[PDB]
């Protein structure tokens, strides 16, 4: 999110303002972002390292 | 067709 | 799933089945049990050892 705008961008902007139909792609599952589009189970696990 | 983005990681 | 019969038992078969609202429990998400009931996203992850 653009902080005072309030629109998304990305590919979850992409999938927001209908553009695209499926994020098949390396997009981490985050709160914020889950609250505007849907996610899978995840594919696969990862983390700081 | 369905539009499947993503982005160019390798 | 009972063979021969269709029937859960268990922890899922309470969910399916009405008498418990939610499991807070090590459950572990798989395919029939998907279609069945819904899971949240995972809190632990780990394998068949
Ligand atoms: N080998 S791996 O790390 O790419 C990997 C990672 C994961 C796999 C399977 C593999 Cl092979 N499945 C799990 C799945 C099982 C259930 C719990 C999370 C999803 C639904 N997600 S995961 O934990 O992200």
């Amino acid at each position: 999110r653009d902080a005072d705008t309030k629109i998304w961008n990305g590919m979850v902007g992409e999938l927001v303002y209908g553009k695209a139909d499926i994020a098949i792609a390396p997009l981490t599952i985050t709160l914020v972002r889950e609250e505007v589009i849907d996610f899978s189970k995840p594919f696969m696990s990862l983390g700081i390292s | 067709t369905v539009v499947v983005t993503t982005i160019l990681e390798s």
